[PDB]
């Protein structure tokens, strides 16, 4: 889940 | 502990007036479908090669016997029966398979984590023997553990089944004006019910759970159906099933 | 229940909506070709909403103090029946119609004619009629749209009491500001509630439909949306 | 069409 988890942290 | 006025208070002696008479007590029938031995000595699952199929024409047998006294249940309503049989249809198929889990839940014994139907004791790996995938039975099996938890007195689980039945947002559904007050009608007169908990060993929120349990339900007809057809034929051993899921 | 503040979810609420609320009508979509084709909008419309899906959810009291993939779980299986009560109480400022992310209101004639008309007025007549005819603010949807987000039953949940913890919460405050902001309804609390069975089924039937146009559908999907989906 | 369900409803 690429998209998803990088959004979560930034 | 409120009131449950004079109607509240005759809808709940017509539920059970049809409930008592077809479902609830229909467990300890499950023995007259042939049921495999293991069943009975429950001391240890299905030899692990032994043939698999008296089983399975078991577990068809109770399922289409289930709905059968889920349908006898609906008959004895003077509401249902009045609604057009279109509707009653598309109820039966809405509710239906939900309906049973939630009689079902009543033998579900939360130590053993096994469904005991009088004699018998049907466990997680029979489901799988039978084929049912893996996250099902998995998924399925979590409903009823905190079902069960929430402690449901006979009341607080017949009117549940209403709630699940009388639902306006079914697909065919043609009088949803009159099915959608059913449904504010039915949701209602259990608030009504949890309010009055004489012993309180139970939850605050308990409507709200299970409001989010006749959710999983949804979940729960749509990913059976998804089931009796991924695993072969066995559709096709409860034709009566098959049109609940159609 | 003072640990939930009502006035930080209405605020994470009042953050993800637009500040610029302009709408343009869609063709009757007959054609994957032109700048109005209706399942393709929603699409477009998903992806988008599914980015600020995820503010949304930060802005929401707790959700950022949880376990990493407490988080992705609860969003990965949820930001379906999310977004969807979104746009349902979005479109209450209309009739027969569905007000869109990318400024676009779809008629339920477009609908039809683009063959998921069945669907549509399920969700009008599920979601926002009767949304509209109970009068349910954008604090409300909040408490909603957050319990949605706090469904402790998730598959694969590293703490289901945990999750269920939060939920009881915002039972409680949603509870409050009801008895409280709407006294002559008590069992107001309640009729929000009953929304929610019919919630999931509109979110189940809504994948199927997004499963088909990726299976089938000459109908361009994109990322965010794209990864959501993934359920045989 | 509902064959079997029809069947059913029918009466007692
Ligand atoms: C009403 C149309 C129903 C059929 C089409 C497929 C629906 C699934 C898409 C999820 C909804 C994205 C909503 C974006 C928004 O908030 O504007």
């Amino acid at each position: 889940h690429k998209i998803l988890h990088r959004l979560l942290q930034e | 502990p409120v009131q449950l006025s004079k109607e509240q208070e005759e809808l709940i002696r017509t539920l059970l007036g049809a409930h008592t008479r077809h479902m609830g007590t229909m467990f300890e029938q499950f023995v007259q479908f042939r049921p495999p031995a293991h069943l009975f000595i429950h001391h240890q699952p299905l030899p692990t090669l032994a043939p698999v199929l008296p089983l399975v024409t078991h577990f068809a047998d109770i399922n289409t016997f289930m709905v059968l006294q889920v349908i006898k249940f609906t008959k004895d309503l003077p509401v249902f029966r009045s609604l057009p049989i279109e509707d009653q249809i598309s109820l039966l198929k809405g509710a239906a398979v939900e309906i049973c889990h939630i009689v079902l839940n009543t033998t579900f014994c939360l130590q053993t984590q096994n469904f005991l139907c009088g004699p018998l004791r049907y466990t997680i790996e029979d489901g799988a023997r039978v084929g049912f995938q893996v996250e099902f039975l998995e998924l399925l099996f979590h409903f009823h553990g905190t079902l069960r938890k929430l402690q449901l007195q006979e009341p607080e689980y017949v009117l549940l089944a209403a709630m699940a039945l009388f639902s306006p947002d079914r697909p065919g559904v043609t009088q949803r004006d009159e099915i959608d007050q059913l449904q504010e009608e039915m949701a209602l007169t259990l608030q009504s019910y949890i309010k009055g908990q004489q012993r309180r060993p139970r939850d605050r929120f308990l409507y709200a759970k299970l409001l989010g349990l006749l959710a999983e339900l949804r979940s729960i007809n749509e990913a059976y159906g998804y089931q009796i057809q991924h695993i072969q034929g066995l559709s096709a051993m409860m034709p009566l099933l098959q049109e609940i899921c159609s | 229940n003072e640990d939930m503040p009502v006035e930080r979810i209405l605020e994470a609420e009042l953050a993800v909506e637009p500040k610029t609320e302009t709408y343009v009508e869609a063709n009757m979509g007959l054609n994957p070709s032109s700048p109005n084709d209706p399942v393709t909008n929603i699409c477009q419309a998903a992806d988008k909403q599914l980015f600020t899906l995820v503010e949304w959810a930060k802005r929401i009291p707790h959700f950022s103090e949880l376990p990493l993939d407490d988080q992705v779980i609860l969003l990965r299986a949820g930001w379906n029946e999310l977004l969807i009560a979104s746009f349902s109480h979005r479109s209450i400022a209309v009739k027969d119609g569905i007000l869109l992310a990318t400024g676009l209101h779809v008629h339920r004639n477009s609908a039809h004619s683009a063959g998921v008309g069945a669907i549509f007025d399920r969700v009008l007549t599920e979601l926002v009629s009767k949304m509209r005819d109970m009068q349910m603010d954008k604090t409300e949807l909040g408490c909603l749209r957050a319990i949605v987000l706090f469904n402790p039953d998730s598959k694969g949940l590293s703490n289901p009491a945990e999750v269920e913890a939060l939920r009881e919460k915002v039972y409680a405050s949603l509870e409050a500001y009801c008895k409280h902001k709407y006294p002559e309804q008590p069992g107001r609390f309640a009729k929000l509630l009953l929304r929610l069975p019919a919630l999931r089924s509109i979110g189940l039937k809504c994948l199927e439909h997004l499963f088909f146009f990726k299976l089938i559908g000459d109908t361009p999907i994109d990322t965010f949306l794209m990864e959501m989906l993934e359920a045989p």
